[PDB]
């Protein structure tokens, strides 16, 4: 939920999220769901954020209200850290299992090691049931099942609480057999040996013998239960495979390319106006239908006549307009694009005035007569207009 | 004292070191006899990259490598000398304490 | 010889050694030999080891029992550090000259700056003669020869031992002319000046003037002998040139490609079973003849009916099998490959259960009807089977 | 001007400067001029200098004798740091405006973050006029103009001087109302309270109230003037676009490739003799016309019959020779090139004997029958000849 407070320019110029989807928006305790989507690694990665050579997919969520059961990105199962290449796109998905009854807002998230959290689109997901009923389970290599909700916790208490009890007993022993005040006085007066002589040392030599013993025993037993164990599995995963369908920025024979060429945003305000040198590059006439920034979607309603299923906070129908004059094929055309919506302000993207680099980022989505969507990356310096 | 100690280090070594700074051409490359000795007599754990020797910089101006190094060692030795003098003293302590 | 103790997974997923060859396995003091081979820089380089951007070719050998005379890698003379690119192959060779009579085990070795020693295949090399007879020699730029075995060593002693003697003289002088005990007492009593007054200071002032003088002299002299000297030559070499013949992973029009897809190894054991998605990709039918891991060779005896010259500890004839059903051309086929040999256990590659990333690496070698060999990289997670 | 003192081999094997040009060589105070040119990022970049991933274009000039007005490299406006890729070429230019009357020597300069200043060719630039007359000016976003030569400086003084005066007043106040000596004494005697009692504290309490108040006020006021300000704009710039015209090292279908294959320079001396394996690669017969090293130009006068406009210190007419036997097309030919000129020595490139890597670098310029120039990078180890 933090995303509003993060720096506007970093949000636009790092990860570009698209096609984010939640399998369900209501689930029972124990029922699965999948958050999925695609992401584009911005080609002019900001200094402020380390190279995303080391990154981690995650479910942006208030504690384990939903248990993650697996996740994937770059066509790999990704429980560990992964490399993202600057300029490429990756598809990801995260299998979530309902655990805690309530109405939670659940995000796509990636963390970069040099830089921190990057928060994707999030959606409310209602969970029904009683957490008492939640289980896992999980299959060991030996074939047996365990429920991770509870597995191992008994043994932990079985070891920890006895020792803490023993520890307290030992404190209370000495505290009783000698005072605090008595012992201070004794030591201060001179003896000292009235506080401790063997066989106080006998008692200690025995307690210690018992302790080492209990420790050798406890070790050997737990070694018999559980005779085959492995070290934590850790380390960066082999390189990912980017999206190649179809396309999909700088992929395939046919594409659109956009160069930003001046921009203006109103401070305070709701507006951004940009000039874009388009080239196309495809063998189709294209109209510009969409501009995505920080998960935010700005829609040309000439293209999106309907009008997608996607989180309210983040869905705008004024990403307009072309003239509907579909450009090419082969044609190169500077178009003025005027972005206007309340959400630009509400998601604090207007606070780019506060940032230390006044610069826009994101994907432009162009569409043919038929379905076919062609994506190009837009970005560069924009200037503020200081209004009343 | 410590300034001379510094300055005199390379000079009092030169006689022992100059032999090995004679040039040789191996397979089209220039090498000192010193590089070549290290190269020939194989050490299991001594990769050339590990050295930590001068490899050049865009701020060397000369011709000045040894003299600046010698003076730098001179000036820094002053501080270390002080510190170690006084530690010589501390270690010369005849203090007797009373318990452990 | 240490290689057995190194972590199994690091050994498999770093350098992949092939075609390692020792010109001779018996040599006379002063007689040359060449260790040569090729290496493939695994494509999913482990976090634990720095990028091999800075590395050094070396003869893995117990001190200078053989003198290295030159070495080459990436078609470069490599006395200094070199870059290895992830995914590429490089061919290297090392000219060794016999020096010390005995039976030594001599390895191909590369050290990565971030990470340490990677040990190639090693072979016993007998040396005959008497070290007394060993020479170099070497030609200076001025034309003259020197024998590096002895060159310079006299001059060193000539300068070192006088000064050590002079230093001792000086100690003994004061030790005698004043006591330890006498001087202590004097100083402790009050004087102090009874220990040192000029002309003790005169003796000092003279010894010092003599010392500076000897130092100016010795300098100017060694400056006349040797009037043209160079600084140590140091630094990373220009980028190498990888192997392009022919091929040879991800090179040329025709190739095989393998994807690991599940694996099982027995703990304890001798066995590894892997499913391999092959594609081919060549215009020839291919049988799988070889799997190389850590210098270890696992051979299909259907292909290797004979049966190569290669160090015993490292040569296995159970890298079997295909069905001998030669796959393609153009065919894509998932094949089960069963690796079994004592050497898998002996070279501690079974101690992958102990590692912190349970994961295999290496080259698969496919063969046509005729000679032609087509190499592909294999690697990925394996699972252990915990046996009795 | 420092360049001579810089290490020879680093100057040759980093940036290779060509086509440098000064719009004018004389200029009035306030009159513009452009310094421009191209640069080739040597392909075997030396260890000693950090990767030029973070760099900065600059006017090598003795303080602001000429104000920089804008600059550009890799086809971007470059007021902040830029990335240079190893192997590529970039074109740059700097708009200078005359400020201080005199005869200044103005260089093209690039600084690498890991490594320091790299100094390009420089040229004398006379400036006429009187610095009293120099102005900027500069347009704010609100539309108004300001002269940067003077803008803001009053307001600075207006704030700083009064405070320093207040500071001085307070010191003098106490130094008078109580002495140094009197105060010392009083304190030393016992009181102490004779030096400071309230209402000395009343005076302090009031001065502090007045100070805080003056601070709040001066803040608020400067907030009313200037109610819309931005933070300093900082950070690395998006990747540059390299030169692609038209050949231009490793670009286009047609090219020359040179391999160095032995070199010899005279110590002391004026000479360098190099063998070059040429391949061409173009569909034209080529003669070698030029060799550029550290901004230094060694010309074949068979090709440069005239004979360019370029700084005297840096222009040599003995980069000779081919046999004028124009090589190819398709032909591969080892030619001996003999460089000889006073400037080799004068620019301390002969001091490569002193360097820690005896190694040459730079560009070779080949020419057709007509104009067409084809550029190839040359470099690698050279050997000294120790002469009388
Ligand atoms: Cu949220
Ligand atoms: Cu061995
Ligand atoms: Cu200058």
């Amino acid at each position: 939920h933090g995303e509003k407070s993060q720096q506007a320019f970093l949000r636009m110029r790092t990860l570009n999220w698209y096609d984010v989807q939640w399998s369900k928006t209501t689930v029972n305790v124990n029922e699965e769901m999948v958050l999925s989507g695609k992401v584009h690694v911005f080609s002019a990665w900001p200094q402020a954020v380390a190279n995303p050579r080391v990154s981690f997919l995650n479910a942006g969520e208030p504690g384990p209200v939903l248990v993650r059961t697996a996740q994937f990105i770059g066509e790999q199962f990704a429980p560990r850290s992964v490399s993202l290449e600057i300029g490429k796109d990756y598809a990801f998905s995260i299998n979530l299992r309902g655990r805690r009854a309530g109405r939670w807002h659940v995000h796509a998230q990636i963390n970069v090691e040099g830089g921190g959290p990057i928060i994707g689109p999030g959606q409310w997901i209602e969970i029904k049931g009683d957490m008492k009923d939640f289980t896992d389970p999980v299959t060991l290599l030996d074939g047996s099942t365990v429920d991770l909700e509870h597995y191992g916790i008994s043994r932990v208490y079985a070891w920890h609480l006895p020792w803490m009890a023993v520890g307290a007993a030992w404190i209370f022993f000495w505290f009783v057999r000698k005072g605090i005040i008595t012992s201070y006085i004794r030591v201060a007066e001179g003896k000292a040996d009235d506080v401790i002589g063997d066989d106080d040392r006998r008692i200690g030599a025995i307690v210690l013998a018992l302790t080492i013993l209990a420790t050798i025993v406890g070790y050997a037993v737990t070694n018999s239960t559980f005779p085959r164990t492995i070290p934590l599995q850790a380390g960066l995963q082999k390189p990912l495979t980017p999206i190649e369908t179809e396309g999909t920025v700088g992929v395939g024979k046919e594409n659109v390319t956009t160069e930003l060429n001046g921009g203006v945003y109103k401070v305070p305000g709701r507006e951004l106006t940009i000039n874009v040198k388009v080239k196309n590059n495809t063998s189709q006439p294209l109209r510009l239908g969409e501009y995505t920034a920080a998960g935010l979607r700005f829609l040309n309603p000439d293209v999106f006549t309907t009008k997608p299923d996607f989180p309210d906070y983040l869905l705008a129908d004024r990403g307009l307009s072309v003239d509907a004059t579909p450009i090419a094929p082969g044609e190169a055309k500077e178009i003025v694009v005027k972005i206007q919506d309340a959400r630009w302000d509400i998601e604090r993207l207007s606070d780019l005035a506060y940032d230390t680099d006044s610069q826009i980022g994101g994907l432009l989505f162009f569409f043919s007569p038929d379905g076919k969507r062609y994506a190009s990356e837009i970005g560069g310096p924009v200037i503020p207009k200081f209004v009343a | 004292g410590s300034l001379g100690w510094g300055l005199l280090f390379y000079p009092n070594n030169w006689p022992a070191i100059a032999a090995f700074h004679q040039a040789t051409e191996q397979h089209g490359q220039l090498m000192t006899l010193a590089d070549l000795i290290g190269f020939h007599f194989v050490r299991t754990s001594m990769p050339e990259y590990i050295r930590m020797v001068e490899r050049g910089t865009l701020r060397t101006f000369g011709k000045d490598v040894v003299p600046v190094a010698a003076f730098f060692s001179g000036f820094v030795s002053m501080m270390v000398y002080f510190l170690w003098w006084f530690m010589g003293r501390w270690y010369s302590t005849t203090k007797v304490i009373d318990t452990i």
